[PDB]
Parts: C-alpha cells; structure tokens; sequence
RNA sequence: ACCCACUCGGCACCUUACGAGAAAUCAAAGUCUUUGGGUUCUGGGGGGAGUAUGGUCGCAAGGCUGAAACUUAAAGGAAUUGACGGAAGGGCACCACCAGGAGUGGAGCCUGCGGCUUAAUUUGACUCAACACGGGGAAACUCACCAGGUCCAGACACAAUAAGGAUUGACAGAUUGAGAGCUCUUUCUUGAUUUUGUGGGUGGUGGUGCAUGGCCGUUCUUAGUUGGUGGAGUGAUUUGUCUGCUUAAUUGCGAUAACGAACGAGACCUUAACCUACUAAAUAGUGGUGCUAGCAUUUGCUGGUUAUCCACUUCUUAGAGGGACUAUCGGUUUCAAGCCGAUGGAAGUUUGAGGCAAUAACAGGUCUGUGAUGCCCUUAGACGUUCUGGGCCGCACGCGCGCUACACUGACGGAGCCAGCGAGUCUAACCUUGGCCGAGAGGUCUUGGUAAUCUUGUGAAACUCCGUCGUGCUGGGGAUAGAGCAUUGUAAUUAUUGCUCUUCAACGAGGAAUUCCUAGUAAGCGCAAGUCAUCAGCUUGCGUUGAUUACGUCCCUGCCCUUUGUACACACC
C-alpha cells in the first residue's frame, strides 16, 4: 500500500528520428511532511527515549 | 503478396465537353433579342437556366435533375 | 626388543612468515633499485617451425646441430566475477511423487490446431511458457481473404490550362448486382471552390516484434539485491551474505572478523469470519398497537393492512472502534528460534483468499488495441476507402480444451421448496412484475424501476418426498434426419436461436498413456456478469449439496543451492 501513498510514476514516450524512448520516472516524497495520511513507512517502529531518574530519598509527604 | 492480372480494358473519367455554347439567344437587325431554348419555371432558377433539347425531353440543368417538363 | 633426552646425516609432513612473488604459492622461489660469494646452461612477442638448408650419427626409424622470406596485434600467465556441464553433496512443490479422489485418453457432438480442399477458405502463436488463446461466440458490419463496382477524403508549394469557361453535377436511355451520370448517347448546368504536371504530403489490420516505446508472459508455487564502519587482497574482489538448526521466506536462532542497516520477504492494503458495546435507518427489519380474515374458541393459532400510530437496532445496511499476539498450560528441541498436543476462543494451516511486489534475464508475445513508432513497401487499373456478394463454418483424416452419456446412489411423472455474486431506459426503447390469448415457443394490453425503493425473496439446480418403469442397448442414451410453428435482424439458404411431432445412431466404464487436487477444498449442481440485435457446449465470479485420502518423502519429474571444471564472457543457440 505505501506505494499508492508514497511514490509518483509516469512513462513519455518521446519520439526521435531513429525511433521512440521510454522515460519512466518515479519521484519518493518524504513521509515525514505527509500532511494528509500516514506519517511514516508501516515499517517505522519509534521508541520514545525514557528519562534518568534520581529515585531514592526517604518517603516524606508534601501539604497544600 | 501476388501484383497484377488484368483481362484489359481500362475506364477512363469525363470531358465537360467544349463548346463556345451561349450563341443561343437570337438578336434582330439592332437589337431586339429574342430567346432561343425555352427557361425554367421552379424558383429555385430564376429564368436564366435553360432546358436542353433532347426527345421528349426538354430538361433543366441547374436543378441538378429535377423536373420533367415536356413540350 | 622397547622407552626417554640429545646429536649428526636422510625421505617428508605441519604451523607461521621477518621475507619473496603478477599471483597460485615459496624455508627457498628468502637474505634484489639498501641491486655483486663461486660457477654452468638456456630465453628475448606470436606464427612461420624444430620447417628449409649444410654438416654429422644411425641398418632403419630417426637423433644432434638448425636458419630466412613472409605473415601478425596479440598469443600467453596467475587470480576474480559470472555463465554453462552428459561431476559431486544438499534441498524445495500435488503445474513432483506417496495415500487417494474426480477424471481426460475410448464414443457422439461442441470448439480451437494441423492437414487437405478452395476464387478465397484473412492472420498471429507450436514444450511447461502455442492449440474455449489474440477477451477470436465472424450471417451484413466486424474483415485483414476472394469475385467485382464507386469515391479522394491526392494538405500545402511552383508550374500549366483557363473567364470566349479551370472545373462541377444530372433527368431518361444504354449500361449495371444495383433507383452508381461507373461509363456512353444527348445538352443543360456549375464558376475559379477544381483539373493536368512535378515536388511534397497523406492514409494503410502492407512488411519488419530480429529496428523500437509501451504492455504482457516466463524465470518466479522463487528468495534474492545493496551500501556504511571494520577485517583480507597490489588489484578485479572478498568478508558481512556462514557448518548447523529453523521458516512459506537472506524467516530467524545460532556459529562468527565482523558490527550494525536498507531494497525485496514481512509489514501494508482488499475481501470473507466475530461484537445484544457506539452512532442510525418508511429505499433494511423486529416486537406492541389499532383496522381486519380463517380455524378454534378459555386466553390461543395463522395470515392481510409502504405509514393508522408508539417503541426498539437482535437479525440487514456501513461509519467509528474493539479483537489475536500462534494467548494459557504442557510436551519436544543445542531447553535457542521453533515445532507438536491440550484448554479457551469468532477465529490459532502467513487466520482463509486475494492485491502489491526488489535487482536482473528472453532477440518470449503484441507494429492486428492505439492519431504510440523508426525504416521498407504502396498510394488512383490503390495495399487508401467504400458499396454489392462469397469466405473465415469449407471435409478421406492426425492433435488439443470441453459438453453429454453408458443408467436402478437411475430415468421419468407428480409434489416439496432453498442461494449468493451481478445488471438494468435520455434525449430512449434497458431490466420487466401483473391481466388476458396460445399446447409450446411466443403474442397482446398495461405497469414499477436511472434502482437496498421495481424486475427480485431473482420460489436457480443438484436435492427432498409419493408414484411409474424393472434390467432388457430399456421408459438409459439423444447423434443424425424429415415435416410444421414462432423470435432477432435490412437479410437466416450453407439450416442464428427458441417450440412440437416423428426419426432413436455411437456409447455396456474406456489400451499405451496423461491432467487436477488437501476443507467448506475435491467433485456434483445451477446462477449472474463479459461477449450480445440474435447465438455459450467459453470465460470471470457466485452460492447451493458436500466426501474419500496425505499432514509424509526425494522414487519419478521440475527447479533452486553449494561444491567443482572450463580454453566459454555475443557466455554451450
Ligand atoms: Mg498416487
Ligand atoms: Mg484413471
Ligand atoms: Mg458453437
Ligand atoms: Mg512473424
Ligand atoms: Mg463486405
Ligand atoms: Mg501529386
Ligand atoms: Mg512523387
Ligand atoms: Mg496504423
Ligand atoms: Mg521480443
Ligand atoms: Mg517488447
Ligand atoms: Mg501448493
Ligand atoms: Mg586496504
Ligand atoms: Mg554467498
Ligand atoms: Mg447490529
Ligand atoms: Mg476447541
Ligand atoms: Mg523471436
Ligand atoms: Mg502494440
Ligand atoms: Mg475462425
Ligand atoms: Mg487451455
Ligand atoms: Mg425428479
Ligand atoms: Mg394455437
Ligand atoms: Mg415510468
Ligand atoms: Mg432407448
Ligand atoms: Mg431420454
Ligand atoms: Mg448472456
Ligand atoms: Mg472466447
Ligand atoms: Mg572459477
Ligand atoms: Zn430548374
């Protein structure tokens, strides 16, 4: 499926004197600035990055 | 593939004829010009196109066939 | 005799390699541009050629010594990557086998192919990967073929003719298949729009698919491709990308000079499965209510009523969510990826089935889908085009896909009565309910539907039930043929199709061979859609009934992978 989502192609034919080229282009636009759709490849796993904690220090409670 | 046979005897095409025609139309000793080739009484010509001459036929022309008129 | 340590001198193997080499490799092939211990011999591009010649040795065969002319841009070596092999080792698959199923192969006809025949019987394609294929079911059309008849729709440019008419057309007759002025007779008409000539265009289902684009098929029911940092090599390269194990998968575990990644696989998408949870619906349906019919009556039972009202979303519809991750547990396994069993579960074979699909290859197919196209051919007695008629269907026979059968798990006649995927008419005649008429095919009057609203609950077929027949080529089978009736169409003859009567063939389960297939699958069965004016024995899908047998292997066949050889690289054609 990201292939009707993400990659444009197009054949010309162009036309010389000896005979007739095929041009086949295939442009892949960034998923990140989708804009409208997916935001990434079905592939794209991300893991959010946690945090150092300075954990311990004795219960206590705090009063509002 | 095979080219030519041919039993003879080719078709040509038309002529159009020549003629100098338009002498018919008699004028008097100056100048009265009487019509020879009696004209064509469907409005579609007015008057100027004539009718040919044939056997029972007298024929309009212009009207490119139409019309049978005999006299 | 043996053992253990040393020591000379042997035949060798091992590992390293400071070092050497173009490399393979080498304790010498090392101590060489940091070039010298001593000495012998041979080579100086390839072929010509160890040829000619002279000498010499020999019984001989022949040995030793041994040129040139001329030709030629490479021959050659070692290593690499491919490609190939009629070498070797592992795999993989119902287009392979196993265990089986249902068959084709035999018959009749249907249809394609060859062949023959022909005025022509248009043509592409010939192992899987040509042959119910070109969506190829051709009556005209289509149409390319054959027998004949018209027309230019010959742009434009120059020239020529020429307003005293460049050219156009035609009534009747002749002619013609023809109510073609095709052509001729005849004599009007037309007005610079043509016509003749050269140059230049144009059309062409004419050639070339071995000149091309594009598309498609095949390799491929496959699992392969690449780069970053590191390791090896002077280099092309290599390692990563591997013994094994595992998987449908270069899918993973694991091993590990590699670490960690991307394309392809997976993910992804689509459809079939599950939601008494969410949003709703007179174009979907349920319960209650009236209005009302039939049977029982004691309340009941079974129906009618596109709105007489109220309510609801279980069923139908489609939005948004949720759901499964091979979960739990246990066996098995390098206790790894996994695999197997049980429980649960809508679902646990990639959940079932598809869509998408990397790099590369083929002189695969298609110029006959294209106003895609190079070049060649042709262009007015046309290979342009159109009109009339025939042909593609022609029938001693060979091949292939199919249909229907050989009956008693059946044919027949009543009677039961149940699907899903579709499709339908505007500037038009598509899908057709209902009413009559007709034995039937059909006809006729109306009608609803541009459609979840109407056809249509598509009341489809196998199938189920009660009878008849009773094993007899029989009431199995329905080829071939006669006569009649209707429908489509301008046209039905060589019989478009449909109906009725009669005629009643072969075929008594099919040799050698050979196809397809593992669960709602096989097989039996009908339907819708494509085609389509008319015609399905074809196809694409659909649902209905619903098994037997594997849950394995490498024997056959096919192909992948290593390894190995190569003098191939335009790559064994
Ligand atoms: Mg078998
Ligand atoms: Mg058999
Ligand atoms: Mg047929
Ligand atoms: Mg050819
Ligand atoms: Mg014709
Ligand atoms: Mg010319
Ligand atoms: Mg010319
Ligand atoms: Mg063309
Ligand atoms: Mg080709
Ligand atoms: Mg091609
Ligand atoms: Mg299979
Ligand atoms: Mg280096
Ligand atoms: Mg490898
Ligand atoms: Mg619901
Ligand atoms: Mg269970
Ligand atoms: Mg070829
Ligand atoms: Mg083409
Ligand atoms: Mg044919
Ligand atoms: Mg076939
Ligand atoms: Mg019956
Ligand atoms: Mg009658
Ligand atoms: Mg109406
Ligand atoms: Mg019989
Ligand atoms: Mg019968
Ligand atoms: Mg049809
Ligand atoms: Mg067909
Ligand atoms: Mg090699
Ligand atoms: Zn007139």
């Amino acid at each position: 499926q990201p292939v009707n989502d993400f990659i444009d192609t197009a054949t010309r034919h162009v036309l010389m004197r000896q005979g007739v080229l095929g041009i086949k282009v295939k442009i892949m636009r960034d998923p990140a600035k989708s804009r409208t759709g997916p935001k990434a490849l079905p592939d794209a796993v991300t893991i959010i990055e946690p945090k150092e904690e300075e954990p311990i220090l004795a219960p206590s409670v705090k009063d509002y | 593939k095979k080219v030519y046979t041919t039993p003879k005897k080719i078709k040509h095409k038309h002529k159009k004829v020549k003629l100098a025609v338009l002498s018919y139309y008699k004028v008097d000793a100056e100048g009265k010009v009487t019509k020879l080739r009696r004209e064509c009484s469907n409005p579609t010509c007015g008057a100027g196109v004539f009718l040919a001459n044939h056997k029972d036929r007298l024929y309009c022309g212009k009207c490119h066939s139409v019309y049978k008129v005999n006299a």
